RNA sequence: AGGACCGAACCGACUAAUGUUGAAAAAUUAGCGGAUGACUUGUGGCUGGGGGUGAAAGGCCAAUCAAACCGGGAGAUAGCU
RNA sequence: GCUCGCCGGAAGACCAAGGGUUCCUGUCCAACGUUAAUCGGGGCAGGGUGAGUCGACCCCUAAGGCGAGGCCGAAAGGCGUAGUCGAUGGGAAACAGGUUAAUAUUCCUGUACUUGGUGUUACUGCGAAGGGGGGACGGAGAAGGCUAUGUUGGCCGGGCGACGGUUGUCCCGGUUUAAGCGUGUAGGCUGGUUUUCCAGGCAAAUCCGGAAAAUCAAGGCUGAGGCGUGAUGACGAGGCACUACGGUGCUGAAGCAACAAAUGCCCUGCUUCCAGGAAAAGCCUCUAAGCAUCAGGUAACAUCAAAUCGUACCCCAAACCGACACAGGUGGUCAGGUAGAGAAUACCAAGGCGCUUGAGAGAACUCGGGUGAAGGAACUAGGCAAAAUGGUGCCGUAACUUCGGGAGAAGGCACGCUGAUAUGUAGGUGAGGUCCCUCGCGGAUGGAGCUGAAAUCAGUCGAAGAUACCAGCUGGCUGCAACUGUUUAUUAAAAACACAGCACUGUGCAAACACGAAAGUGGACGUAUACGGUGUGACGCCUGCCCGGUGCCGGAAGGUUAAUU
RNA sequence: AAUUCCUUGUCGGGUAAGUUCCGACCUGCACGAAUGGCGUAAUGAUGGCCAGGCUGUCUCCACCCGAGACUCAGUGAAAUU
RNA sequence: CUUUAAUGUUUGAUGUUCUAACGUUGACCCGUAAUCCGGGUUGCGGACAGUGUCUGGUGGGUAGUUUGACUGGGGCGGUCU
């Protein structure tokens, strides 16, 4: 049985890594939202 | 020639398949050869524009002399080619300064022969004229539409057409569709018909003959739900509507042209 | 030569039995089909929700699909329990 | 520690992705481990990852992404040129042995190789954001030359056997060695050299392309393997002494030939077929503006440099994806012996395991199997399940047919072991010896040794010789769909979808059509033998009557009819 | 007849016995010619029917070999109420 | 008043030629190292095509909705002042 979750470095940061949400004017809104909520960390980027 | 296959298997029962013994069996020319990717019929929004296109087998783009510029440089034909990119053959031609291209090869052209370009050339098939220097009557391919446009007419295998009048800066030409039109006679045109002629004479013969020139399947309407085309539903095989494709427009007898600006040179429609 | 034949790896999923608070939220066992092709597979890319893709089953789009998921209008409305 | 059992194309070994200290040592047993625990991938403390040559980084690009100006759009924004990123692809170089509790192509010993900077010396025309060559490319098939590897013999060391025999045609073990440097072989491709000229290669070119003579016919390119050296070295059974019994230090014999042989190498080869099979840089060559004693280029010697980051461990899994120490999933590499066509199957080697609750008994009943008197589908919706058939060689084989098929149709005969033909045959492979030789990785003759089917005749053992594992049940009539394929991931694989073939219709190229407020893009770098839509669905014989209704195509005497005025 | 209600129509074959099968008739409730008609070799994990071999499918069950169930020591659930 | 031929009458339309708006997904030069874009020269088309506002027809391509009650269960039939 094949799972949904086949992980992957490279398009975890490609996809959801800080530089691709500072790309877009939505993806910049999710960094504010974030850090006004206050989480720990912002990305994926780990 | 054409050749029938012996039916040692379900697949080659009813293939056909015709073969020319004088075309190169090396590689090509390399430094008149680029690149070309397939699309799958999607266009830069991603989508898909046009249905069943896909797959199939990797092409070169050889580039082909459309307009045949340099006059008064007589060329001799080297060998005649196959190409992946159109159902003619094209023929490599060397001129006398040392310079080589690809045209279009018409009927009864083999390695040997001798073409010509200009205005002083010869009426000899293959040779290239403005339509006001070749005399009314005679046949012609590779036809332009604007004056040192390049040939964009009659370029399929074993096409042409025939000038059949010349009135004041214009000419009437006859095109294979069957309607007359009009044109300018400073364009340029080469003599005779397209080679390949037997081209449109061999069987596929299998589902998989079809999916090697990069070919989907067809679903029929009909098979379908309602959401997915104005023909789908049904408890067993009903139809009851008028034909229409896909997006609902009548697609048995309705006329689709809508072009006001370029009528003036339609002389007669196809009919 | 062949969308040729038999048959392992590899890809499937026709029958029966077991299981059904399972070893397993779709499997195991014994048989079964294709197996040089319209084949199968690794890495990366593209198509975004009345939209995509579909050899067409209303199938699939993260165990969710006759209109995905998250947040908001929002304490929608409920002659009903 | 001695026995027993299991895997062995894996349940062995090694990489990638993914994980992140699970690695090694000392110590502890509360919690975790489906039981106990002195044990642990558990708790605590300490230790452990060494690179010019491996990988990344770096240079170059594919699909694709972003995109200065620009075009477009109420705003947000969309597309895109010059450019710049982006591997899953192209680009320089290291091998053997030894060592740690834990790393090693990284440390040590021996022997190597690459790319750059600087200096000296001897010669010389150098120069790109440009030109040319090269890099550079498909499927299938066949054969030859080899090697990795294995088997036997020779040699060397040891043995003479718990129960009849075993000094022999007996038993056990070993018989290993790299990169690099020199030679250029089986094979593959291609005529060579010199002059004169030129509408081409965005200008130039001595380079590529083209043309004309002369002259010689052998030149060049590529290429597995073998041999020599590396190597008087390393390794090596075993023996010798401690042992703090876990291991230490010393020496060390032989180290050859024959045959068989890859799916690996020559081979990016050769033959053939149509569906006609990436790009750019590194590399070689040519010049332009420029410099001319210079600066630069070539060669020899010397000397300097090669930074930074990863390196432990998990090896198809107890460490990754599945909530679990979960009968599931996970890309690539290696490939021993006997039997065998085989990577199937059976038993084994190297190596690794006995699956983290056990001890008894030997009721019904459930699960997985073995055998069964006489009958033989009487069972049941239905021969569902089970039983049966099953290999090779030869003989033989029906209706029908699109002449290929049907067909492995159906059916019959042989099959072990020993002896002879023949102290091992046909065939394969081929040493010393002889002769030539343009002497050498040669040619001719020759047969020693090694390997080795199949067949015939005679004898012989058993109830049975395709003895295990493995391994078609067959025939007759009929509906549907021509066939190979696709489909409801998770109750439906089918007569449903697709298909080759047929027909109608639209489309003259700024094509029709589709995605888009638009700009643009696909169709297509195509051009009516082409492209889109619709229906039917190989092939054979065919496809009849109706134009009132509803669509579509064309016509225009008349009625009525919008904004507007 | 993948189409036929009345219907297990009627006739012939096969069986001791045949609502299914095969060949016909024509009275086609309510076939019919590219939402194609009629045939058709080969092909099918396709629907129906009949034979040979083979059998625990059955008459009608019997014995044996292993894993649970049963007793002992350790750990230790669930639906429901 | 009608059936009429004709000069002169306010227009409505249908054609032909022109270049100067406008179109060019024809050719050449420049920015420029550029198949984008802009500027220049010229050929072709040309007041057509094309776009804006207003307006008659068509328009399940898409959208929002409606589709009664009684009833010896509901539907069919019948009824509703
Ligand atoms: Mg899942
Ligand atoms: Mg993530
Ligand atoms: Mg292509
Ligand atoms: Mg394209
Ligand atoms: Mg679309
Ligand atoms: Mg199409
Ligand atoms: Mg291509
Ligand atoms: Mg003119
Ligand atoms: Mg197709
Ligand atoms: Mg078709
Ligand atoms: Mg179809
Ligand atoms: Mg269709
Ligand atoms: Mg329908
Ligand atoms: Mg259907
Ligand atoms: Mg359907
Ligand atoms: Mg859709
Ligand atoms: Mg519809
Ligand atoms: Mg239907
Ligand atoms: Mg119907
Ligand atoms: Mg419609
Ligand atoms: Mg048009
Ligand atoms: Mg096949
Ligand atoms: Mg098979
Ligand atoms: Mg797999
Ligand atoms: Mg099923
Ligand atoms: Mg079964
Ligand atoms: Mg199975
Ligand atoms: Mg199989
Ligand atoms: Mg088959
Ligand atoms: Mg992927
Ligand atoms: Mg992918
Ligand atoms: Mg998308
Ligand atoms: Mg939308
Ligand atoms: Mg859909
Ligand atoms: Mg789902
Ligand atoms: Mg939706
Ligand atoms: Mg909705
Ligand atoms: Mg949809
Ligand atoms: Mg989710
Ligand atoms: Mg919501
Ligand atoms: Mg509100
Ligand atoms: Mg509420
Ligand atoms: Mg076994
Ligand atoms: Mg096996
Ligand atoms: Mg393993
Ligand atoms: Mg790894
Ligand atoms: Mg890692
Ligand atoms: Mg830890
Ligand atoms: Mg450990
Ligand atoms: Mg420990
Ligand atoms: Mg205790
Ligand atoms: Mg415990
Ligand atoms: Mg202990
Ligand atoms: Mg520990
Ligand atoms: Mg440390
Ligand atoms: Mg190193
Ligand atoms: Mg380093
Ligand atoms: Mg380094
Ligand atoms: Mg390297
Ligand atoms: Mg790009
Ligand atoms: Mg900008
Ligand atoms: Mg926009
Ligand atoms: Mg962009
Ligand atoms: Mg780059
Ligand atoms: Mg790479
Ligand atoms: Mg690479
Ligand atoms: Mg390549
Ligand atoms: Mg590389
Ligand atoms: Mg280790
Ligand atoms: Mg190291
Ligand atoms: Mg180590
Ligand atoms: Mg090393
Ligand atoms: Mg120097
Ligand atoms: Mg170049
Ligand atoms: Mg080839
Ligand atoms: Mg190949
Ligand atoms: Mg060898
Ligand atoms: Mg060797
Ligand atoms: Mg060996
Ligand atoms: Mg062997
Ligand atoms: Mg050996
Ligand atoms: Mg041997
Ligand atoms: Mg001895
Ligand atoms: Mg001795
Ligand atoms: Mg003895
Ligand atoms: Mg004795
Ligand atoms: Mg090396
Ligand atoms: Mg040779
Ligand atoms: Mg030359
Ligand atoms: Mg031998
Ligand atoms: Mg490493
Ligand atoms: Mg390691
Ligand atoms: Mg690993
Ligand atoms: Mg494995
Ligand atoms: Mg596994
Ligand atoms: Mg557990
Ligand atoms: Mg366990
Ligand atoms: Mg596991
Ligand atoms: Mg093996
Ligand atoms: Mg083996
Ligand atoms: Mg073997
Ligand atoms: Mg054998
Ligand atoms: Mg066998
Ligand atoms: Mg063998
Ligand atoms: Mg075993
Ligand atoms: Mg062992
Ligand atoms: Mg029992
Ligand atoms: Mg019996
Ligand atoms: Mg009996
Ligand atoms: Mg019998
Ligand atoms: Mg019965
Ligand atoms: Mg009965
Ligand atoms: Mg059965
Ligand atoms: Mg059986
Ligand atoms: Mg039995
Ligand atoms: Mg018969
Ligand atoms: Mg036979
Ligand atoms: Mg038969
Ligand atoms: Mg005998
Ligand atoms: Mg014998
Ligand atoms: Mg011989
Ligand atoms: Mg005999
Ligand atoms: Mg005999
Ligand atoms: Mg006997
Ligand atoms: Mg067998
Ligand atoms: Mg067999
Ligand atoms: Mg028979
Ligand atoms: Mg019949
Ligand atoms: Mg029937
Ligand atoms: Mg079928
Ligand atoms: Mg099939
Ligand atoms: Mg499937
Ligand atoms: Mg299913
Ligand atoms: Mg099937
Ligand atoms: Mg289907
Ligand atoms: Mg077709
Ligand atoms: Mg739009
Ligand atoms: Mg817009
Ligand atoms: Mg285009
Ligand atoms: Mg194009
Ligand atoms: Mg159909
Ligand atoms: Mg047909
Ligand atoms: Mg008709
Ligand atoms: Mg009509
Ligand atoms: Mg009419
Ligand atoms: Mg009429
Ligand atoms: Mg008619
Ligand atoms: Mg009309
Ligand atoms: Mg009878
Ligand atoms: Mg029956
Ligand atoms: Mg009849
Ligand atoms: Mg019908
Ligand atoms: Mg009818
Ligand atoms: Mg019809
Ligand atoms: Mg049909
Ligand atoms: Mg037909
Ligand atoms: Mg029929
Ligand atoms: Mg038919
Ligand atoms: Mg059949
Ligand atoms: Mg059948
Ligand atoms: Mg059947
Ligand atoms: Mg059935
Ligand atoms: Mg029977
Ligand atoms: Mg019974
Ligand atoms: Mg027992
Ligand atoms: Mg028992
Ligand atoms: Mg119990
Ligand atoms: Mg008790
Ligand atoms: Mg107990
Ligand atoms: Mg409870
Ligand atoms: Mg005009
Ligand atoms: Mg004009
Ligand atoms: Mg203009
Ligand atoms: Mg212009
Ligand atoms: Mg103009
Ligand atoms: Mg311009
Ligand atoms: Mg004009
Ligand atoms: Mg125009
Ligand atoms: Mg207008
Ligand atoms: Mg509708
Ligand atoms: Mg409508
Ligand atoms: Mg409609
Ligand atoms: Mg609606
Ligand atoms: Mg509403
Ligand atoms: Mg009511
Ligand atoms: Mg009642």
């Amino acid at each position: 049985m094949k799972r949904t979750f086949q992980p992957s470095v490279l398009k975890r940061n490609r996809s959801h890594g800080f530089r691709a949400r500072m790309a877009t004017k939505n993806g910049r809104q999710v960094l504010a939202r974030r850090r006004a909520k206050g989480r720990a960390r912002l990305t994926v980027s780990k | 020639a054409v050749v029938k296959c012996k039916p040692t298997s379900p697949g080659r029962r009813h293939v056909v398949k015709v073969v020319n013994p004088e075309l190169h069996k090396g590689k090509p020319f390399a430094p008149l050869l680029e690149k070309n990717s397939k699309s799958g019929g999607r266009n830069n929004n991603g989508r898909i524009t046009t249905r069943h296109i896909g797959g199939g087998h990797k092409q070169a783009y050889r580039i082909v002399d459309f307009k045949r510029n340099k006059d008064g440089i007589p060329a001799v034909v080297e060998r005649l080619e196959y190409d992946p990119n159109r159902s003619a053959n094209i023929a490599l031609v060397l001129y006398k300064d040392g310079e080589r291209r690809y045209i279009l090869a018409p009927k009864g052209l083999k390695a040997g022969d001798q073409i010509q370009s200009g205005v002083d050339a010869a009426i000899k098939p293959g040779n290239t004229l403005p339509m006001r220097n070749i005399p009314v009557g005679s046949t012609v391919h590779n036809v332009e539409m604007k004056p040192g446009k390049g040939g964009q007419l009659a370029r399929s295998a074993g096409t042409y057409v025939q000038i059949v009048a010349r009135d004041g800066a214009y000419v009437t030409l006859r095109l294979r569709s069957g309607e007359m039109r009009k044109v300018e006679a400073d364009c340029r045109a080469t003599l005779g018909e397209v080679g390949n002629a037997e081209h449109m004479l061999r069987v596929l013969g299998k589902a998989g003959a079809a999916r090697w020139r990069g070919v989907r399947p067809t679903v029929r309407g009909t098979a379908m739900n309602p959401v997915d085309h104005p023909h789908g539903g049904g408890e067993g095989r009903n139809f009851g509507k008028h034909p229409v494709t896909p997006w609902g427009v009548q697609t048995k007898g309705k006329k689709t042209r809508s072009n006001k600006r370029t009528d003036k040179f339609i002389v007669r429609r196809r009919s």
